RNA sequence: CUAUAUUCUUUG
RNA sequence: AUUUAAAUAAUAUUUUAAAAUUUAUUGAA
């Protein structure tokens, strides 16, 4: 099976994966996700299992204003 | 062809010349048809230009027995 | 030919209208034209004295004119002064050097023909500014010393001086208040600036969508 | 005129007709 | 099929126009609603955008609020006169003035006494400055389709006397540039122009001649 | 102008009528509900 | 009609001729086709050139109250020509300019008015600023806001998600022992119903005694 | 539509008079979103609207008098030549545009 | 390239026409003596953008 | 006088070669997705 | 390998000195060796790593 | 003529019930209206108008409804005025911040 | 080849 | 933009042959 490994970290950024028969396998109800790196960022990430044909930037991959405790 | 969302009417084309394929035979003042002609020699632009018109009676004016006024 | 894929869909080498493809005019060609006694070293050397003295030949010349290029000359012992278009950077600063100067002109091609053949006009006419592009690279560059860089410093560079922020742009605003005056202008304007995050520019619109036209796109990275 | 004959290569002259006239 | 469909939508229409079930807002979901007020009937009223097209009254830029005050009912013989002026002039002018000017907030009201003298008030951009408050005079020979051009022309001098009054107005321009668009409230049935925003938006593009 | 389009015709039947009978555009006819106070401040 | 068939039914060809035509053409289809001649590009449309006390004279003619700009140019259709001076030479367009541009040459002030360039509210200069960059570098930077908030706390979470994965192979690697013991024992069972003495080397259980199943 | 620009000569034809009126630039529906119902009757239009507006009722304001009536006479400027230099200086002031002396 | 070579056989001192039109290939053909008098396409017209209309230019 | 010494613009790039009709466009050139 | 004479080139590889590449064990049983056995160890998960990689370990 | 069928004869009953509406009860009272407020126009607001407009009581009626244009459900423009605000064009499914597709 | 994928990666 | 040549002209491309096609007329049932 062919799945789209997209990072979570948002820049669109996918990898083509094809899943093990275990993964292949329905036995559980979760979404793969795996550490890998990032090329956009230059850095290790995690990515999410997603449909390849599909926009890989949608507008509900949009996070949520988080206000950071650093600085004032 | 403007991909703003608004378009208050300006006295020239603020732009510089309208991009696109349809606009080249726009701005020469031919027919937006122009855009599937393979032949775009001098007899294909002067035959779609329309300076000449290629139309017919049915029967000769003198013989002709309704009113086309225009009607070709 | 059909195993080779096809690239960039104009083809990689591609003319469209309004590439600027320079014919190149060689420092060294230029320095031995002088040197051998063709052009005046007295006078300001435009493209129209090259053509005059036999330098370059008519084939050679078409729009946009010339490339001043410097191949295998490291100094210019005198002074020298040119109007070319689009010189190379070391050799502008190779002719700075010797205390000449280099003034980059840029024209449109109605300019070319109107200085190429000057005896056709008795009077001197109304010339057309140069192309959006080329006045972004060439006529108001610092760096190429186009001719317009005064124009730009003084007179473009400088907004209305009513206008707003939103309304800068225009040649007179169209409106008193900068503020948008439309209440449809005003809910889209909303919507832009919760569409983008809230950045200080997401005031004016720009249209989510794009040309990709080669008429408006500018240098992705070079020196400066 | 499924196929157009090459007409482009002749100089504009009436030919003789085959059956002429006595 | 367009036709009968659209016979039945019309009776239907005129249905509900006799029986109460008919809703004429509903083009105008996306507005803030106006003041129900007693004054302020010029609001809710749909107004044709020709002949908003045909008053356009600008006063001076520094003119932050325009109301019109006027008394239900007027005890004084000459009192109705200046009652119907005011109520003319709060009727005519004040829906298109803040149409155009956009900064300007106009309100007028029903205020229930007799008492026969109507006033307007005019608020600048300054919040130090007093607003000033011109009378309705009107002129025993003077009819309401004359008095009332008069009154606006009251109201045109004494914004901008008011606007050229103003203490520095670095201040004020900068108040005025971002202050909010006040004329959301407005309700105008686009009439032939309709199709999309740039003729909605038409009466602001102005053809300048000879520059 | 002839309208080849039906709502083409509905835009010159509302220009007509602008025009036409213009007795509609006065503000009067506008106010029509208002020739006295608001419609609260009547009798039964 | 046969010009639609295609034929091509040529005088000179066949005899026959196109039936739907017109029998005169003053100029045929390739000298319309060229505009260059007909249009005024790059072309003088009056041939001859008036001497100063012509051009006054010729001036003189004209009735006051009268501007060029209400000539406008006419459009593309419209042959480029000029009769010269005649009366009412003022009304034809390239007349009027024409003459002005002698009246330039030959230093004659020129009474009447200069052409005017009408403009909208909502003009652009020549240089104009653009917003395709500027479209690009503010969405870009949308986007990478969006990674600035999306990033936040990853560190975790991709520590989380290597312990789920472990979990996740270790509980299936435990169960799968589980299964295949009972499988085994099942198998052993089936084939001590055969009589088959099964040796302790020859089970891959080597500790396991049959005779405890 | 409209691709160029164009000045026209109209006449108020309530109280008869002459006012200018100019047609800009509105760029044509995009190419890319493609119609071709929209694209063709907006280039026949265009033609219309280049030729005198023949097939159009013009709707304007008077600025003489000031409303939006669909009573407007598109002149040819050579009727507005002749109408313009028969006229005494001070109807002039009246009946056409600021100046135009 | 063969294709490329079959405007001029038997002119052995030529070179053949290459991908894309070089400069001189282009100024060729408004550089004869036949062209000189040739004022439209002379140093190169058709690659320029296009001269700006008069403010009233319309094709109708 | 002092002028930086490369520019940095955020801007991304506008090609790459396992995308079919990507790539910069003559302005006159049929734009993408046209007459659809 | 993508040189650097590409049409294309790719950002920065990652580190080698940071999440290193473990030498496993080949799961494919034509490359398995054969005295591995498939490592049923009856155990209570450890769910951190660090004490997870002790039990890989024999230090005492 | 089929009752049997559901949506086949109760909507043409809700036409016929819709058109049996209009021309006894619906159209007298339309028309009704329709001279009753340009009754309600000449006597009250009319003689305002003729007086300010500059004419007589007489040809500023025909100056103010220079023809009549009476409504009939096969003739009449729009049911209700275009829309004040139109909604926003997203970019194509969903993207952001932008698409570079149509 | 045409469509869906629009950053260094991806479908039929 | 580190970095060397050049004789600037094109016009041509075997030969004879089907069963066929197409166009426009005449005639027969
Ligand atoms: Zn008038």
């Amino acid at each position: 099976n062919m799945v789209a490994l997209r990072s979570e970290a948002n820049t669109g950024h996918m990898e083509g994966y094809l899943k093990t028969e275990t993964e292949r396998l329905d036995a559980t109800g979760r979404k793969v996700q795996k550490v890998l790196w990032d090329p956009v960022l230059q850095r290790h990430c995690l990515f999410k299992e997603t449909k390849i044909k599909g926009p890989f930037m949608t507008k509900s991959a949009i996070a949520k204003k988080v206000d950071f405790p650093i600085g004032g | 062809f403007s991909t703003f969302a608004l378009n208050p009417e300006t006295s020239v084309a603020p732009h510089g010349p309208p991009r696109g394929l349809v606009n080249r035979y726009v701005s020469m003042g031919l027919p937006p048809w122009a855009a599937w002609c393979n032949k775009v020699n001098r007899y294909s632009l002067y035959r779609m230009s329309g300076v000449t018109q290629r139309s017919f009676l049915p029967k000769p004016p003198q013989e002709m027995d309704v009113i086309w006024l225009n009607e070709r | 030919f059909m195993l080779a894929p096809r690239v960039s869909a104009g083809g990689p080498r591609n003319r469209y209208e309004g590439k600027l493809v320079f014919s190149p005019l060689r420092l060294s060609k230029l320095l031995w034209a002088i040197d051998t006694g063709r052009i005046n070293p007295n006078e300001v050397i435009t493209l129209y004295h090259l053509r005059q003295a036999n330098v370059v030949g008519e084939r050679e010349i078409v729009w946009p004119g010339f490339v001043l290029i410097s191949n295998g000359v490291r100094r210019v012992p005198y002074p020298i002064h040119i109007e070319l278009q689009n010189a190379s950077a070391e050799s502008i600063r190779l002719i700075e050097e010797a205390g000449g100067s280099f003034t980059c002109v840029y024209m449109t091609h109605e300019g070319l023909y109107q200085e190429l053949h000057p005896e056709e006009y008795p009077i001197f006419m109304d010339q057309e500014l140069p192309e959006r592009r080329g006045l972004e690279s060439l006529a108001t560059n610092p760096s190429k010393r186009g001719w317009l860089t005064r124009w730009y410093e003084d007179s473009s560079k400088y907004a209305h001086p009513a206008a707003g922020r939103r309304y800068s742009h225009y040649l007179k605003p169209p409106t008193e208040r900068d503020f948008p005056a439309t209440v449809e202008e005003y809910e889209m304007v909303k919507h832009h600036q919760k569409w983008h995050l809230n950045q200080p520019g997401t005031g004016t619109l720009l249209p989510w969508h794009s040309y990709n036209t080669a008429d408006l796109v500018k240098r992705a990275a070079g020196r400066l | 005129i499924h196929k157009g004959w090459r007409t482009w290569e002749y100089q504009h002259t009436r030919p003789d007709p085959r059956p002429f006239p006595d | 099929s367009e036709r009968e469909a659209a016979q039945y939508k019309f009776i239907r229409r005129w249905e509900l126009q006799m029986r109460d079930e008919w809703d004429q807002l509903e083009p105008f979901k996306g507005l803030p609603k106006p003041k129900r007020q007693f004054g302020n009937e010029a609001a809710e009223v749909i107004w044709p955008y020709a002949l908003l097209l045909e008053r356009v009254v600008k006063v001076h830029p520094f003119t932050k609020s325009i109301y019109v005050y006027y008394a239900q009912r007027q005890s004084t013989a000459r009192g109705k006169l200046a009652a119907e002026i005011a109520r003319s002039f709060a009727r005519e002018f004040l829906i298109p003035i803040t149409f155009h000017n956009s900064q300007v907030y106009t309100e007028a009201e029903m205020l229930l006494e007799y008492s026969e003298t109507p006033w307007v008030v005019l608020h600048s951009l300054d919040n130090g400055q007093k607003p000033r408050i011109l009378p309705v005079a009107p002129v025993e020979g003077t009819p309401a389709h004359t008095a009332v051009e008069q009154l606006l022309a009251e109201v045109v001098q004494g914004c901008e006397a008011l606007g050229a009054s103003v203490a520095d107005p670095v201040t004020a321009t900068r108040v005025l540039n971002e202050r909010p668009l006040q004329n959301q409230y407005v309700r105008v049935d686009y009439q032939w122009f309709g199709d999309t925003p740039d003729e909605r938006a038409s009466h602001l593009v102005r053809w300048e001649f000879e520059p | 102008e002839i309208p080849k389009t039906p709502r083409e015709y509905e835009k010159l039947l509302e220009r007509q009528r602008y025009d036409e009978e213009r007795w509609k555009y006065t503000i009067e006819y506008l106010f029509r509900k208002y020739e006295d106070g608001p419609p609260e401040l009547l009798d039964r | 009609t046969p010009m639609m068939l295609n034929i091509q039914n040529m005088m000179w060809w066949n005899g026959k001729r196109n039936l739907y035509r017109a029998t005169y053409r003053e100029k045929t289809w390739y000298e319309i086709s060229r505009t260059g001649a007909f249009t005024k590009g790059r072309r003088p449309v009056m041939r001859q050139k008036y001497s100063r006390e012509a051009l006054q004279a010729a001036l003189a003619m004209v009735p006051p109250g009268f501007e060029v700009a209400d000539v406008p140019r006419p459009p593309q259709r419209i042959l480029a020509q000029s009769e010269g001076i005649v009366g009412r030479w003022y009304s034809n367009y390239w007349t009027l300019h024409s003459m002005r541009y002698q009246c330039l040459l030959a230093g004659v002030e020129w009474p009447l008015g200069e052409r005017q360039r009408p403009r909208t509210n909502y003009d652009e200069p020549f240089f104009f600023a653009d917003f395709e960059e500027s479209k690009a570098i503010r969405d870009y930077r949308s986007r990478w806001i969006n990674v600035n908030r999306s990033l936040v706390g990853m560190t975790k979470r991709m520590k989380e998600a290597e312990e789920e994965a472990r979990y996740m192979q270790f509980r299936k690697l435990q169960d799968t022992f589980w299964s295949n013991r009972k499988v085994l024992v099942n198998r052993v069972k089936s084939m001590y119903n055969q009589g088959a003495r099964t040796s302790a080397k020859d089970m891959p259980i080597k500790t396991i005694n049959i005779k405890a199943f | 539509s409209s691709r160029f620009f164009q000045k026209y000569f109209i006449r108020c034809g309530n109280c008869q008079t002459i006012q200018r009126y100019a047609k800009g630039y509105k760029p044509i529906p995009n190419p890319i979103l493609f119609d071709s119902d929209a694209h063709c009757r907006s280039y026949h239009r265009e033609r219309r609207d280049c030729t005198g507006l023949t097939g159009t009722l013009v709707t304007c304001r008077c600025d003489k008098c000031a409303r939006v009536h669909s009573h407007w006479t598109v002149m040819d400027f050579q009727e507005f030549l002749d109408a313009k230099l028969v006229m005494t200086p001070e109807e002039r002031t009246a009946l056409l545009w600021p100046g135009a002396g | 390239m063969s294709r490329l070579r079959i405007r001029d056989h038997s002119n052995k001192l030529r070179q053949p026409m290459r991908l894309r039109a070089t400069n001189a290939d282009i100024g060729s053909g408004s550089s004869s003596i036949e062209w000189e008098r040739a004022s439209n396409r002379k140093y190169g017209a058709m690659l320029a953008p296009p001269k700006r209309q008069d403010f009233e230019f319309r094709v109708v | 006088a002092w002028r930086p010494y490369q520019m940095l613009k955020p801007m991304p790039h506008n090609w790459g070669p396992a995308v079919r009709s990507s790539g910069v466009r003559g302005p006159h050139m049929q734009l993408l997705q046209e007459r659809i | 390998v993508l040189h650097k004479w590409a049409v294309v080139s790719r950002s920065a590889p990652p580190p080698r000195g940071l999440r290193p590449i473990a030498r496993t064990i080949p799961t494919h049983p034509r490359l398995r060796p054969v005295d591995y056995k498939i490592p049923y160890v009856l155990r209570t998960f450890i769910k951190d790593r660090h004490t997870s990689e002790v039990q890989h370990l024999e230090n005492r | 003529e089929a009752h049997k069928e559901s949506e086949l004869h109760q909507n043409r009953l809700r036409w016929v019930e819709t058109m049996k509406w209009w021309e006894e009860i619906g159209e007298p009272h339309h028309q009704q209206h329709a001279a009753s407020e340009w009754e309600w126009f000449r006597q009250r607001v009319l003689p305002a108008k003729a007086a300010a407009m500059g004419l007589s009581e007489e040809d500023a009626a025909r100056e103010l409804r220079r023809a009549v244009m009476h409504e009939t459900p096969r003739w009449y423009s729009r049911i209700q005025p275009p829309n004040a605000r139109s909604e926003i064009k997203e970019p194509r499914d969903q993207r952001w911040p932008s698409s570079p597709k149509w």
